[PDB]
RNA sequence: UAAAGUUGCUGCAGUUAAAAAGCUCGUAGUUGGAUCU
RNA sequence: AGAUACCGUCGUAGUUCCGACCAUAAACGAUGCCGACCGGCGAUGCGGCGGCGUUAUUCCCAUGACCCGCCGGGCAGCUUCCGGGAAACCAAAGUCUUUGGGUUCCGGGGGGAGUAUGGUUGCAAAGCUGAAACUUAAAGGAAUUGACGGAAGGGCACCACC
């Protein structure tokens, strides 16, 4: 069973927070992966992008740790990327799955031209950066697919993006920086102010304010 | 205040502020505190505009009152000068006090024993209480601070311009914040003076009392 | 070898070539 | 990599600084780069103060002071242990030791 | 400060600014009438005059050139215009 | 020295918007700057602005609604034909849903969509989204 | 956020900073949503209503959260004049 | 060396925190109560814990203890701390104030107060420290 | 920085022409010394007469006698 | 040929990875402030 | 061990001045110049402006030395999650995939090599311009952890000393 250790975890467990988007609305940190299991656990799929052996030089030989990169996400507009370093590979993979779940961000999807049906591509050109690696996502027409390298393609397919153009600069052989730059670009989709988002923000009650009585009485 | 006659500053409050030295700022002025001062004296001390002080105190009280759980407001003080004031404010208003050392990770590390998740943070000195201010930027925690003329305003959302150096001034301001919070809630009325005199909040410095006793 | 001394040796070779070449 | 923002000297806003000679080795070191020490001492050491005082033909004569200006090149400073290597963060401290 | 009203700055702030960096530039100088104890007419002198201004009806000196404002002689009453 | 006062104006607006400020001072002002600002304002990107009339050259105080992602100039002002407008607006604009390319045209200074409506080309002045 | 038919297709509608009108990202954990209690005009007591101000972490980082919240409160009549 | 180990110190801390009421100032009673209330498998370890318990009790006798906090005595701490002077230190019939704050109060609609007494300003502005 | 002027086409073209010669591949292709020095003379294959059989020692990390022929 | 944004107009670099002339003047070249219903 | 060196005693050219050549330096901020914009703070140099007070100021104002600010141009420094960058770091090395203010020079893996050759300048030394054949899977930058130092500072040890 799951016993929460935070106010957000308790509110989610008690069926008081309706969706993950109510947590995203208030930019609240998610510190328990069981919340993500509660909301998207029936559709989350994780892929191990890389196992990377890192070494620390010691007095007697080389200490070796394993760094697992795990991309998670339902194919319907949520994606996360987690990196975990551990003594053993299996522990690294488990921890990286947990960290990917904890880092899951909402993905905004738009239209390239005319707006028939559901959104298929990125709402506009976005760019993510990580250590000299620059990843640019460009809206693509319907049926284009993802014109990208395999790692950004995995991340973008896991984010529910159907059509995309990709441009990469830097040392994309650094799979970690490539993955983090793609994740950053995908994250910037909902932080980009477009004219359809100009309407004045109407504030609603926070989860920590709406269900204060439940937290106190518990 | 809101241009409300009931919420305007009264004479006895002004005399308390002047006795406590509340309007006495410092020699240095922060560029984000210029809007809260009146003028610099000939000795190099900035005078703090007490009308703006009252406005910010009432704004902080309005922020604190709009927290349904009283314990959700956390009141911090690292310097011993405001420790008793913070403890008395917590006792009177229902806030949760952190007097003394603030352990890093109290907001960001959920494994710690002292882990807590406040909805509002009130600190005495932003410079001395910088650690709770920095950690409030990891957990979406708005912050109220009693800021002097030289106090930095990073991660400070409501700053109350005041002398936060002298024990009288910080104790008086914690007393005023408690009084305004209670008056805004409904407990205790505005038509009679509070039975608690501000001296219950002052840091004593036991040497002075012992030599006096 | 040191770059300055490499350049000095190169200049000595150039002097020898200059004098020998009639 | 660049170790010091000031390049280990004090030459800002000018092109050339006249050199001086190390008081130890006579190395030519630029004046604003040389480590300068002002030694203020007594011509008579502490142990010898009493003998000279009681051999004096005066009363409250007070001993004269010796005024030495030493200029050290960086190698000689480091060897003579007047400056030391410091951590990457302690290097930035230009505050003289309290003495 | 973010929301600093750039259209209507304070007159103290505009007096603090450099004469050219003001919202609408204005000189820091002025024209002043000097009256002498032994004269019947008033002489207009620039506050930052560079010439040695003699008395309009005598040989008495009015102001001395200076790196900045002209130094008035002692004994003549100067009143600023506008 | 200073060439392309429109470049300075647009860069000042860009930097003020990045800093989050609510007003930006633009000097010197010019006719092209005023028309570009009017184009930007008709689409709701800046809001009302005021021209301080010195007796030498204009100044402008532009109120800044926090909607401008980026306003930039294209130097030199390349001549643009209608058939070549799509390539420019595909290189410069973040999306086909929003963002405008400003062109100076015999019919006035105006965005690329209205240039298409008037069936006319011109010289690219800049862009904003 | 709309399609051709008219239905809203966004997953959610993010908040905007009350001081900069920029979108507050879903991972902006330095951003706050201050709740400021409103007060009855005659009694001076919390009347149950409040004004909500969302400030992004960028503004709080540069120290402008103070002045931004003060301006927002002044515009709402919560903070008086002078 | 006679430095107590974190095992002995931690156990004595827990014993003071949880079983304050029974614990006394005598070492031997401390030893007996520690044997009765906790499973301490070694007589030497029992005695080390009891000695640190005794020293901690003397430390509380001195007053505050930095390393521990018991609520059963914290309530009485707050009981003592409720000290109210008979005449408030903020109620002074004469308050000396400078001319500039006098002007500020006059602009604050509090120029008609009666407790304020203007003070002579300093004749110089020599407040900075000599640089160097 | 680079020149951005409506009438800088000559400068841009000349600069590209000059700076293309600093590319190894371009200079090798367009200089003619490589084609003169190429034994095949630009051909993909060539015929020869086997002068002798030689054995070339592999480079230091490896140890083998690669069987080549002088043709 | 693309990959090569490793020739870069779009669109690269020049502190330490390759790199800003020792420094000024200066012709051609390039680029040039507001302003006229 | 050898020293053709470091060290010592000398000591020529040179080091000094004049005239004429040479035109190169880690000639360095290893950072072109002009312009705009984008934080805070305390200093400091020059000029100006304003102001309690102190002092040299001999019936006085000046002015000079201080003190407190302000403005402009400088040499810099500290601080910052402006932003940037591989980072070191940089308030410029920022306002760069949200890529166009103007313009000059200049680089294109490491060597061969600033070499050969031709031209040109110089009395010479040399300076400027400047390859290719061939060879090679790296060379290099920044930072990290170790190991080491004939580097510094602490601690321990009667298998260290006293």
């Amino acid at each position: 069973e799951w016993m929460p250790v935070t106010k957000l975890g308790r509110l989610v467990k008690d069926m008081k927070i309706k969706s993950l988007e109510e947590i995203y609305l208030f930019s609240l940190p998610i510190k328990e992966s069981e919340i993500i299991d509660f909301f998207l656990g029936a559709s989350l799929k994780d892929e191990v992008l890389k196992i990377m052996p890192v070494q620390k030089q010691t007095r007697a030989g080389q200490r070796t740790r394993f760094k697992a990169f795990v991309a998670i996400g339902d194919y319907n507009g949520h994606v996360g990327l987690g990196v975990k370093c551990s003594k053993e590979v299996a522990t690294a993979i488990r921890g990286a799955i947990i960290l990917a779940k904890l880092s899951i961000v909402p993905v905004r999807r738009g239209y390239w031209g005319n707006k028939i049906g559901k959104p298929h591509t990125v709402p506009c050109k976005v760019t993510g950066r990580c250590g000299s690696v620059l990843v640019r996502l460009i809206p693509a027409p319907r049926g284009t697919g993802i014109v990208s390298a395999p790692v950004p393609k995995k991340l973008l397919m896991m984010a529910g993006i159907d059509d995309c153009y990709t441009s990469a600069r830097g040392c994309t052989a650094t799979l970690g920086n490539f993955a983090k730059a793609t994740f950053d670009a995908i994250s910037k989709t909902y932080s980009y102010l477009t004219p359809d988002l100009w309407k004045e923000t109407v504030f609603t009650k926070s989860p920590y304010q709406e269900f204060t009585d439940h937290l106190v009485k518990t | 205040s809101g241009a409300l006659d009931v919420l305007q500053m009264k004479e006895e409050d002004v005399l308390k502020f002047l006795a406590a030295g509340t309007h006495l700022g410092g020699t240095n002025l922060d560029f984000q505190m210029e809007q809260y001062i009146y003028k610099r004296k000939s000795d190099g001390i900035y005078i703090i505009n007490l009308k703006r002080t009252w406005e910010k105190l009432l704004l902080a009280a309005r922020a604190i009152v709009a927290i349904e759980n009283p314990a959700d407001v956390s009141v911090i003080s690292s310097r011993n000068t405001g420790q008793r004031a913070v403890l008395k404010f917590a006792a009177a208003t229902g806030a949760t006090p952190i007097a003394g050392r603030f352990t890093p990770g109290t907001f960001t590390n959920q494994i710690q024993a002292a882990f807590r998740e406040p909805r509002l943070l009130v600190v005495t000195d932003p410079r001395a209480d910088h650690q709770p201010l920095t950690e409030a930027s990891y957990v979406n925690l708005p912050t109220i601070a009693l800021c002097n003329t030289d106090s930095p305003l990073r991660y400070v959302d409501i700053a109350i311009p005041c002398n936060n150096k002298g024990a009288h001034s910080v104790g008086l301001m914690w007393w005023m914040l408690a009084r305004e919070v209670l008056r805004m809630r409904g407990t205790i009325s505005r038509e009679h003076p509070w039975e608690v005199m501000p001296d219950l909040y002052f840091y004593r410095d036991p040497e002075e009392i012992e030599k006096e006793e | 070898m040191r770059a300055k001394w490499r350049k000095k040796r190169m200049r000595r070779l150039k002097r020898k070539r200059r004098k020998m070449r009639q | 990599t660049k170790k010091r923002r000031n390049n280990g000297r004090a030459k800002k806003g000018r092109g050339h600084v006249q050199p001086i000679r190390c008081t130890n080795c006579a190395r030519c070191v630029p004046k604003d780069k040389a480590i300068k020490k002002f030694v203020i001492r007594n011509i008579v050491e502490a142990a010898a103060v009493r003998d000279i005082s009681e051999a004096s033909v005066f009363d409250a004569y007070v001993l004269p002071k010796l005024y030495v200006k030493l200029h050290y090149c960086v190698s000689c400073v480091i060897h003579s242990k007047v400056v030391r290597n410091r951590s990457r963060e302690a290097r930035k401290d230009r505050t003289p030791p309290p003495r | 400060p973010l929301a600093k009203d750039l259209l209507h700055p304070s007159p103290e702030e505009e007096k603090r600014k450099h004469k050219k960096k003001r919202l609408v530039q204005s000189p820091n100088s002025y024209f002043m009438d000097v009256k002498c104890p032994g004269c019947y007419k008033i002489t207009t002198v620039f506050s930052h005059a560079q010439t040695v201004v003699l008395c309009v009806g005598c040989s008495t000196v009015l102001c001395q050139p200076t790196g900045g404002k002209a130094r008035l002689t002692e004994g003549c009453s100067f009143r600023r215009k506008q | 020295v200073r060439m392309n006062v429109l470049a300075d104006a647009l860069k000042s607006i860009n930097n003020a918007e990045k800093r989050g400020k609510r007003q930006v001072l633009i000097r010197p002002c010019s006719k092209v700057i005023v028309r570009f600002l009017t184009v930007m304002m008709k689409h709701g990107y800046i809001g009302e602005f005021e021209i301080i009339d010195d007796h030498r050259a204009g100044k402008i105080v532009v109120n800044l609604t926090g909607r401008l992602n980026k306003c930039g100039v294209i130097s030199p002002r390349f001549d643009v034909q209608l058939k070549d407008l799509e390539k420019w607006q595909n290189n410069l604009l973040p999306s086909r849903q929003f963002g405008f390319i400003v062109l100076t045209t015999s019919a006035g200074i105006m965005d690329h969509e209205e240039a298409r409506r008037k069936h006319t080309g011109g010289k690219i002045l800049g862009f904003f989204f | 956020m709309q399609n051709d038919a008219g239905e809203f297709v966004d997953l959610y509608v993010p908040r905007k900073c009350s001081a900069s009108n920029r979108i507050i990202g879903a991972k902006d954990h330095a951003s706050i949503q201050m709740n400021v209690a409103e007060v009855d005009k005659v009694t001076g007591r919390f009347n149950g209503q409040f004004k909500t101000y969302a400030i992004c972490g960028a503004i709080r980082r540069m120290g402008e959260s103070d002045d931004s919240i003060l301006r927002l409160a002044k515009a709402d009549g919560i903070v008086s004049k002078n | 060396g006679r430095v107590r180990t974190k095992t002995v110190k931690k156990a004595a801390r827990v014993i003071i925190e949880k079983y304050y009421t029974r614990l006394g100032n005598d070492f031997h009673t401390n030893k007996r109560v520690c044997e009765e209330i906790a499973i301490i498998p070694s007589k030497k370890l029992r005695n080390k814990i009891a000695g640190y318990v005794t020293h901690l009790m003397k430390r509380i006798q001195r007053g505050p203890v930095r390393g521990i906090s018991i609520k059963l005595q914290e309530e009485e701490r707050e009981r003592r701390d409720n000290y109210v002077p008979e005449v408030s230190a903020l109620d002074q019939e004469i308050i000396e104030v400078d001319p500039d704050t006098k002007e500020m109060l006059k602009l604050l609609d509090f120029g008609s107060l009666s407790n304020l007494q203007v003070t002579q300003p300093t004749v110089g502005m020599n407040f900075k420290t000599p640089r160097g | 920085g680079k020149c951005r002027g409506l009438r800088t086409a000559r400068k841009l073209r000349s600069h590209r022409r000059d700076q293309k010669w600093h590319d190894k591949q371009y200079k090798k292709a367009h200089l003619g010394t490589a084609l003169k020095a190429n034994p095949f003379g630009g051909a993909s294959h060539a015929k020869g007469i086997v002068l002798e059989k030689v054995g070339v020692e592999a480079k230091q990390p490896n140890s083998a006698i690669r069987k080549c022929v002088r043709v």
